[PDB]
RNA sequence: AUAUUGGCGAGAGACCGAUAGCGAACAAGUACAGUGAUGGAAAGAUGAAAAGAACUUUGAAAAGAGAGUGAAAAAGUACGUGAAAUUGUUGAAAGGGAAGGGCAUUUGAUCAGACAUGGUGUUUUGUAU
RNA sequence: GGAAUACUGCCAGCUGGGACUGAGGACUGCGACGUAAGUCAAGGAUGCUGGCAUAAUGGUUAUAUGCCGCCCGUCUUGAAACACGGACCAAGGAGUCUAACGUCUAUGCGAGUGUUUGGGUGUAAAACCCAUACGCGUAAUGAAAGUGAACGUAGGUUGGGGCCUCGCAAGAGGUGCACAAUCGACCGAUCCUGAUGUCUUCGGAUGGAUUUGAGUAAGAGCAUAGCUGUUGGGACCCGAAAG
RNA sequence: GUCGAAUUUGGGUAUAGGGGCGAAAGACUAAUCGAACCAUCUAGUAGCUGGUUCCUGCCGAAGUUUCCCUCAGGAUAGCAG
RNA sequence: AAAUAUGUAAGAAGUCCUUGUUACUUAAUUGAACGUGGACAUUUGAAUGAAGAGCUUUUAGUGGGCCAUUUUUGGUAAGC
RNA sequence: GCCCUGAAAAUGGAUGGCGCUCAAGCGUGUUACCUAUACUCUACCGUCAGGGUUGAUAUGAUGCCCUGACGAGUAGGCAGGCGUGGAGGUCAGUGACGAAGCCUAGACCGUAAGGUCGGGUCGAACGGCCUCUAGUGCAGAUCUUGGUGGUAGUAGCAAAUA
RNA sequence: CUAUCUAGCGAAACCACAGCCAAGGGAACGGGCUUGGCAGAAUCAGCGGGGAAAGAAGACCCUGUUGAGCUUGACUCUAGU
RNA sequence: GUGGCCUAUCGAUCCUUUAGUCCCUCGGAAUUUGAGGCUAGAGGUGCCAGAAAAGUUACCACAGGGAUAACUGGCUUGUG
């Protein structure tokens, strides 16, 4: 027989092959792998794992994050990339003449970007454009803004929200929740 | 319909095997098999008859006599594997045995619509035969009782063990 | 649907998926939250903490509507013009024409001061404000004016 | 304006399809039980059309064998098809206080498939088969 | 004194016989012998010959033989059980539906989203179009009155995929999103300090605090569908004595 | 055993379900009585028993902690997917 | 006073030198803590192995246990 | 040290049995030998991981191919699939020259769930593929309804004079 | 008078499959398993050892956070007075 | 030096009550009583993570239990 140590037959723990029906991106995906098996970069391998991902894992992104990463040093000419969506955010006014590259974008960020001058492009352009992944820069958004993780790990101590629906008054402000019924935690 | 289709018909252009690295090396007799030798045959027509052996063959084969005037058999082609070499030795020198070969002993092959119901030689296979053995026999007649040693038969007895025989 | 329910992989296997030492029955801790105070407490007291107790002080007759105070940030305070005008107010960032905002027919009635609005100058009505927006208003160089 | 499992009248269905669907697809709130309140069933299909078997014969008669109608009586009012348990007859096989099963093989019975192909070739007829 | 032999051990020494298998399917490579040509036992078997070409091999089935084989389902530490249920056949028959929800996943849109209460319209319970509200979300915290989120490149440090530069590469350096840990800043609550001032009792600037929050710190949600799971409902099916 | 009486009995009539009647046994009350029968609430509840319908593949347990008018059961952590 | 079991360490987040902040601390730039800059690279600081390491969410069943080797308690002992 | 006495139980009785006595017993040792689903080698299936391959012309990139390791399993979890009633679509599908159903120690495919064919009976509708949907798959529940058995041509059909 | 045999008629309980024993082990008392012994069709009348024969989800005991009847200076109420 | 030299000597929600701030509300606007609230303790649940609680059934019943008794059988052999 065997001893064995590790687990058998266990699959990798990731994923490939987005689960998903969109034919575009299947496409997307056929050409990505190609450039991952073939043009020895890691930009591409990044991108593929990134196409692969779930909806939560693949979150928003903000043109206001995007101007934080061009207001580096350096990094004013570079090429943006996302891997998911591309919102747009009345917080701020300027915005410069940079290109962007992702999958989604909405109305408004596409309206504000040209009217930058700047372009929104499909990833099948900036394949093109850039192969190996030339003057690039990747962005990718947050996860623990959700609302559902603030629930995560709920336990005491931990300042991590319960399970509910209603807020107020008499909904969870009590014993457990203040010295002066019972206890606290 | 009844049944859909296959997406890919699998394709029928038959892929050429690879070329192999078996060459053929001529057979390595065993020692025991020398011509001028006295053999049994252990099965076919002839079982248990006691013969000589002149000639190793191309295919691995052995010619062989009786001879004819002996014991009637012939002139013939039998396989190493299916006899046995004794110590009997005899001379053979002066044979023009140089003349066969596989094609010399040609079946013929028959059709199938010539199927038996119920149920001839080469002159030629006759006359040579006839011509080997009066030169064998000149010499058999020199030592003694071996024109009878090849008229019999060879057959086992109880006790008679041949891993403790020898031959 | 059904054909993708766990139970039509169940047929054959005995307990459908739910043992056969504990035996799916019925109610067996309880209907409800039954047992808080109980068997449940260690529930109660990990995961819903404050859920037994009353606190304060009680409000009859409460109408949800002398409440209705939404607020606005001054990040946003520009969605409320159209970005038709929007960009012909900004570049005309100048007195005796500065724009007016009327936060109440858009459904807002207080005024926060999220951050960092441009320096132009602007007017604003409002019912309430706080002490810090107003201040960066009027340091951009506009005013507010309150109603009712 | 709203409600409406009752009543009357109409229309539709990703419903059920005679152990289902209302208890009831039929003389069903019927037969039947019970002192009584109450309880409460089972039961569909010959065939296009009865053309539902004239007539002969055995038998006391029922029925049977023939005959005949019929596309079909392997559709005969015990009627669409007509399963299984269970049973009978025939045929095969085995059989010492069980039988049955698995691996392997003999014996008996029984059974599928490949056997053309291209092809030198005209020894050829129907002259190109 | 001189040897042999055994015992143990080694050979990239030779040699004979026997058994099982022959996978793969143009070449490609490692190598030997060769002067070379080339050949080779070198990245998986080819050659020669015979018989039959049919129930002969084979399959199925029944029987015989050799060996093994306890009757299933179930509760159980433990069942072939001297533990329960089961004579046999057919048909029926048992985790569903919904309201509200969680996680995860696909889809549309995206700081917004959701047409379908309702109106218009219609090839008429369909499909198509739509206004205004409303819900959820974008702001929390406090019992409540109520207040209400940038000192700064929306911070500093550490580490970080990736990119840029130099470099043949090695590697060095710059930037360094997400994310993790951490010190700070900010909003509210609590405890303090209590300026200009003042209806002289109101107001609450400024600066703090081993305090504290389900918080900000360039928004991420809304809706639909799906498995799974939760609660309530007859609630996987049958089952009480009872009231 | 009793057999001219506290006798036996027919018919008519009264008493109805927490109620009747009882020379009293918890007996009888339409083969039903330590609370009838019928229908409904009602598919009453059940930590308890029994059963829980097709294949293959892959992974693979626990009977242990703490609390519970808890000890035939649950929540919790652990084990597992 | 053993044996067996047991905790920690065996480096880059380290060592060393220098000098910057502070409302703490000191008699005192004296220290403490965090820092800037600089040197120390494959023998980077013991061996072996690493089958990938780390992290999160969510949910099932279970929560009657039993046997043996050894240590051991009650009991005369027990398949207690 | 072996053997003996000690040493007595209940159906008949067990070194496993026969049986064994310089053993087929006891103690010990040297070799050979037997055989397990274990080990080694090879093939085949599957899973997992790592990889190669868009180039036109050909089919299928969730495809084809290469390499290596591994495979036990109750409760339980996940996945890929077979089948049933019905819907939307398509095959200008089959079909009275015989649909479906049923029988078939007759054949074929598939690991299997199951599918297809031939023969027979019968007489009117039915299926394959892509999707949807559910009152969806039975050996059981002292299950329900119906039917049928072994027991079994058995028990027994005997009070009231005939 | 039956049983018995015959003619006629003709059920039921029960039934996993069934039906030879010893010992062993085993859920500690097997018809099946293991080792042994044995074993020759089909049966009739009787018998009452066994099949832990059947009969009825043990009516004793225990548990149940299931009940009911009865009692009482239990708890909470109440008609009446 | 924040109770006893150390290791034990004690107690939730709700309700009541008291102390503090003299703070918030009583929702058409005010004043004063009164009530409600915030913070901190006390009144106690010893079945001590906390129900408000007497018996009997030889008239009994239901669900179940060999998880559990009364016979046998079995291991054991104290006692006999």
């Amino acid at each position: 027989g065997i001893d064995h140590t590790s687990k058998q037959h266990k699959r990798s723990g990731h994923r490939t092959a987005p689960k998903s029906d969109n034919v575009y991106l299947k496409l997307l995906v056929k050409l990505y792998t190609f450039l991952a098996r073939r043009t020895d970069a890691p930009f591409n391998k990044v991108v593929l794992k990134a196409l692969f991902l779930s909806k939560i894992n693949r979150p928003p992104v903000s043109v206001s994050r995007i101007a934080r990463a061009l207001k580096q040093e350096g990094a004013a000419n570079k090429t943006v990339v996302v891997v998911g969506t591309v919102t747009d955010d009345a917080r701020i006014f300027e915005f410069p003449k940079t290109t962007v590259a992702a999958l989604r974008f909405t109305a408004g960020a596409r309206a504000k970007i040209v009217k930058a001058g700047g372009e929104c492009i499909t990833l099948d352009q900036l394949a093109v454009r850039a192969p190996k992944g030339q003057n690039t820069l990747i962005l990718r958004g947050p996860r623990n803004s959700r609302e559902a993780v603030r629930h995560f790990g709920m336990g005491p101590h931990k300042g991590k929200a319960p399970r509910i629906l209603s807020t107020g008054r008499k909904f969870e402000r009590a014993r457990g929740r203040r010295r002066s019924k019972g206890f606290k935690v | 319909t009844a049944q859909q289709a296959p997406k890919w018909y699998p394709s029928e252009d038959v892929a050429a095997p690879k070329k192999t690295r078996k060459a053929v090396r001529p057979q390595k007799l065993r020692a025991s098999l020398v011509p001028g030798t006295v053999l049994i045959l252990l099965a076919g027509r002839f079982r248990g008859k006691r013969v000589v052996y002149l000639k190793h063959l191309e295919d691995n084969t052995l010619l062989v006599t009786g001879p004819f005037k002996v014991n009637g058999v012939p002139l013939r082609r039998v396989n190493a594997r299916y006899v046995i070499a004794t110590s009997t030795k005899v001379s053979v020198e002066g044979v023009n045995v140089e003349k066969f070969n596989v094609e010399y002993f040609a079946k013929e092959k028959l059709t199938k619509k010539e199927k038996k119901e119920a149920n001839e030689i080469k002159t030629e296979r006759v006359e040579d035969q006839k011509v080997v053995d009066k030169a064998l026999i000149a010499e058999i007649k020199k030592t003694p009782l071996l024109k009878q040693y090849l008229s019999a038969s060879f057959s086992l007895k109880n006790g008679d063990k041949p891993h403790m025989l020898k031959f | 649907p059904s054909r993708f329910t766990k139970t039509r992989k169940h047929r054959g296997h005995v307990s459908a998926g739910k043992g056969r030492i504990g035996k799916h029955r019925k109610h067996p801790g309880g209907r409800g939250m039954a047992g808080g105070q109980h068997h449940h407490r260690i529930n109660m007291d990990k995961y819903h903490p404050g859920y037994f107790g009353k606190v304060g002080m009680r409000y009859f007759h409460k109408q949800q509507a002398h409440f209705w105070k939404p607020v606005l940030n001054l990040d946003k305070l520009w969605t409320l013009i159209p970005e038709d005008k929007r960009d012909q107010y900004l570049k005309s960032a100048s007195k005796e024409t500065a724009p007016v905002i009327d936060t109440l027919a858009a459904g807002y009635g207080k005024i926060l001061g999220k951050g960092r609005i441009p320096n132009v100058p602007v007017i604003v009505k409002a019912r309430f404000v706080s002490k810090l927006a107003e201040e960066k208003i009027r340091a951009a160089g506009g005013v507010v004016e309150l109603i009712a």
